[PDB]
């Protein structure tokens, strides 16, 4: 079980139930970034400190798509899904398989959408995606 | 349970220690007093490590003790000390003469040639047979310098006095005079000296003339400071009119030491220990270099092979500061610092061709000055 | 003891033990920033002035890693712990063998997480600690 | 005396004493800026106009040095020392001896710190000096 | 055991436990290219100078082919096995007998692949390699 | 002592102590070239001129050396030296007889290294060192 | 790698030496007799063991 | 148990002192100038094959 190189054929993603396919190219295709900074520290006037710690769990997900991915229509049908006024979680969940990084949580909303541009060739498609807690998973293999 | 002993060693211990600092050379204390131990007649010359390690010499002896404690207590502190048992013998059978004085000197280089300095203290102070030793530092590639504790120096119209007799016409020793119950010249001797290291950039100390010792106290005097160390007041150093010595005057609450420790009327103590090191690392890169190439032939590519050695000794001294920045004083027009000329084998004949001994390689430097007095004008117009 | 050629073989740093292996490529993989600003000049509508000194002596410490170093998972179960509840200090200290310049401090923080991109290749992990106090070491071989 | 070509071989500075060797590479290595503007224009809305002169005769100065040097050291005491307590002026001035272009300063004190990055090769270190008076040397020989 | 002259027939090249046999014609048939620079000399604007030494000891190996090689099988394979998801080292080592010049690693993987040219004749097949580590055996019959 | 004609066997070149044997055909054996340009001239939209002259005196030099060669074997070894963590001078110096053209230095470092290609015939491996600083020697024999 | 070999340098002084080093015995001299054995010369290896350390010892020197 | 799970084929992973390690589930002994008669070991300057027997106890010096 040595640690092999990286590779995107060994990430897998779910996103309710269904995988994720379509994505563009380039070095970033999915990025989870957290809500607000862990901590802060507050130094007084006269030297001495003290350090403040969130209790604000919660994630952001950005996922680029190519305009021909069945992760798209799956998006674009949640997305008037709660327009209409339904509202749901639909719980999406990332890993690496080479060193178990990655993080899952259990009730997403969409919360941006892309922009349709027609162009002369394909254009990314992004959706941003929010919880409300994020579990990370600790990377047991290093 | 158990102690915690069992995995580390932690002390809490009262003393003083000093950062190493490497330096270049060691200097040797040389008495009369002998431990029998460790340097009867069989060890002349024994190294050390510090304070501690000093037990064989009583740790309240003149000559040694009383001298290794001040050489130790420099700031950053020098390494292996050396002790000797050079004049062992009484000066001599009959101490009007000091033949018996060089040939105990003569039998201490054949154990051990490592030191460069020389100071001998609480014994042999202005004695008669001490004059061999100058004669004897001299044709030598060390310093030795004494510390008298008190005589006619402040008359500068006596003759009888070590200085006096001896002003100008040696050009390598001093005299680090005091008052009595002070050892000097281990004070700055190889422990300033020493720790020094002349590859660095900028690490010229062509001065020796604004330094502070370990721990000892001034002398007095105003005008009388002018009979010792020889100096006058405005216009230079005058050979005629003192004696050229060192003293540790203050003048602020500062104490330090004075006239940069000349041993002529204008030679100072910087210069030759720069010299002194540039000589010591030729020697030892050309040995690094017969014992590294098998063979280095006989004709002009082997000479430039050897000649390469002073070529790079000389760029890695002039980044230091002891020669001159390529700029001649006269005109501040251009002139090279230092040139390197190597004879041409190719007229030699075979007849010394097969002695296997080079011709001689000339080398030429220009000194790097250096600064002992300022002069200010002020001229107020109102 | 010649001031030798600087190299990133010779640059140590503990982070509460264990060392830290895993760093990314670039001229700044560990960069240490003060608090605040040394001191504060006033200057008078006359011409008078008068210098402030603060005693806000705090730093912090950003770390890049890649995605695959143990670092990182020490860092990651070290947010965990502080997330759950626990807070401890986890001291961390490096220095440069060449010219002992670096610094050390006593009880440090996790301040920032980094972002879990994915993408085609690998990416930075940024690590952000905060101290309440932080002793630089004096470079005593210049 | 014929007005030589520019060299940093002419240029000398020096700070509490000592002198100031270890410079990064660049076009700006020591550069001095004043406070604040030297006058204030103001029109009224007839047209006149009324010239407003400050009486701020501060300056800052910037200095890039490489990770070792002297100067370094020197600062880093400096520095320490104004933590400890200790306020004091070490002035500050430099000079360029082709044309006497330059300045004096008679007490500054340290207003910034430099950044300690490691990194893969040598980083600048820039400090920040204020003093509350500066007076420029006038260039005499054009 | 005198320095006999150079020839192809002492060249050993072992790649995976296999040798390596169809090399194409040229000056330069197995060449193998450290990463990046040994170090980096740094002069500021004063003059002084520091050097910095790299902690990258990486290499990579270009190997040509004619197009029947049974190594041009082997390798076709291993490419193969890295597409489909397994990742492995395949030491590779080559070395000359008249002067132990040459080198080894213990981990490889392939980074470039040929072009499949048909024409008229045959063509070269170029294949580049990378690995993590390269130590150099040192020539101890000059 | 006229001046002789030019020719190889009259020029010597040490490379910490040792001399430097086996070099490759060519017209270009060992060449050096100086880090930066002498000097710079700016002339401004009036036409008046400015020059300005560098204190970066640094150079780099360029050995080629036989597969078979013993300062191939110790450079290779110094090579790994570095590469270790130890890091020191070896000075190089090199000189022609016949005119006492050339140039010494004091300490060098390694900055290239060659690529090792087998082949079908001998290839050349070439060296880069580069040093602080470097002093030529005037020809005095024209 | 592991990290059970030495780091190429010589504790006595800490200058350069190898850490380890493969030697091959020359097969172009071995006579007939014993080639046909079908069984190698021997190759030799050097290693050079990379120490730990069990036990720790500070002075703590206090000036006042 | 420990001896076997090492995997020697990554970085770093070279356990060369198995000097302090935990075991599964077991508890400790007592003696402190009788662990060197067993172990073998001196207290400061080394271990001495004369002055003890060389094996392994497991004991405490804190709760650990």
């Amino acid at each position: 079980m040595a640690m092999k190189a990286y590779s995107m054929l060994n990430v897998t993603a779910t996103l309710d139930g269904r995988r994720v396919i379509g994505l563009m190219d380039g070095d970033d295709a999915i990025t989870t970034s957290p809500g607000v900074d862990v901590g802060t520290m507050l130094v007084g006037a006269d030297g001495s400190w003290l350090f403040s710690q969130t209790a604000d769990k919660s994630a952001t997900v950005v996922i680029k798509l190519k305009p021909n991915s069945p992760t798209h229509r799956q998006l674009t049908e949640k997305w008037m899904a709660q327009r209409a006024g339904r509202l749901v979680g639909f719980p999406f969940d990332f890993i690496d398989s080479a060193s178990n990084e990655g993080g899952t949580g259990a009730e997403f909303f969409i919360q941006k959408a892309p922009d349709d541009s027609k162009g002369n060739n394909a254009v990314v498609r992004e959706w941003t995606i929010v919880t409300g807690e994020w579990t990370p998973t600790i990377p047991t293999l290093l | 349970k158990l102690p915690y002993s069992r995995v580390t060693n932690v002390t809490l211990t009262r003393t003083d220690n000093f950062p190493t600092r490497r330096g270049f050379g060691t200097q040797l204390i040389l008495t009369h007093t002998a431990v029998s131990g460790q340097v009867d007649a069989t060890k002349r010359t024994k190294l050390y490590a510090s304070l501690a390690e000093v037990e064989a010499d009583y740790p309240a002896n003149t000559s040694v003790y009383k001298a290794a404690l001040s050489a130790f207590s420099q700031n950053p502190r020098p390494i292996r000390l050396k002790v000797g048992y050079a004049a062992t013998p009484t000066g001599g059978d009959d101490a009007a003469k000091k033949a018996d004085f060089i040939t105990s000197l003569g039998a201490i280089l054949n154990y051990d040639q490592a030191f460069y300095q020389i100071t001998l203290d609480a014994a042999l102070r202005d004695q008669p047979y001490l004059d061999g030793l100058v004669e004897w530092v001299e044709a030598q590639p060390k310093i030795a310098m004494i510390d008298s504790n008190a005589a006619g120096h402040e008359d500068p119209a006596n003759t009888t006095v070590i200085a006096a007799r001896h002003k100008g016409t040696v050009e390598r020793t001093a005299v680090f005079y005091h008052t009595d119950s002070t050892e000097y010249l281990a004070a700055s001797m190889a422990a300033y000296m020493s720790t020094r290291v002349f590859d660095d950039a900028n690490s010229a100390y062509t001065l020796k003339f604004k330094k502070a010792p370990g721990v000892r106290a001034i002398d007095k005097g105003s005008a009388v400071v002018t009979a010792i160390t020889g100096f006058v007041e405005q216009t230079g150093q005058s050979e005629s009119a003192g004696h050229c010595a060192n003293t540790l005057i203050d003048i602020g609450d500062q104490e330090f030491l004075v006239e940069g420790s000349t041993l002529t009327q204008n030679v100072f103590l910087d210069e030759i220990h720069a010299t002194d090191w540039i000589i010591a690392r030729t020697e030892e890169e050309m040995l690094s270099l017969f014992l590294n190439n098998d063979r280095v032939p006989f004709t002009d590519q082997g000479m430039q092979q050897l000649a390469s050695v002073p070529r790079a000794i000389m760029q890695l001294a002039a980044r230091a500061g002891i020669v001159a920045l390529d700029l001649n004083p006269l005109t501040g027009a251009y002139e090279p610092a230092y040139t390197i000329t190597v004879p041409s084998v190719f007229d030699i004949p075979e007849s010394q061709r097969k002695a296997r001994i080079a011709p001689a390689i000339q080398v030429r430097f220009r000194y790097a000055g250096a600064v002992h007095y300022s002069v200010i004008n002020y001229t107020m117009t109102f």
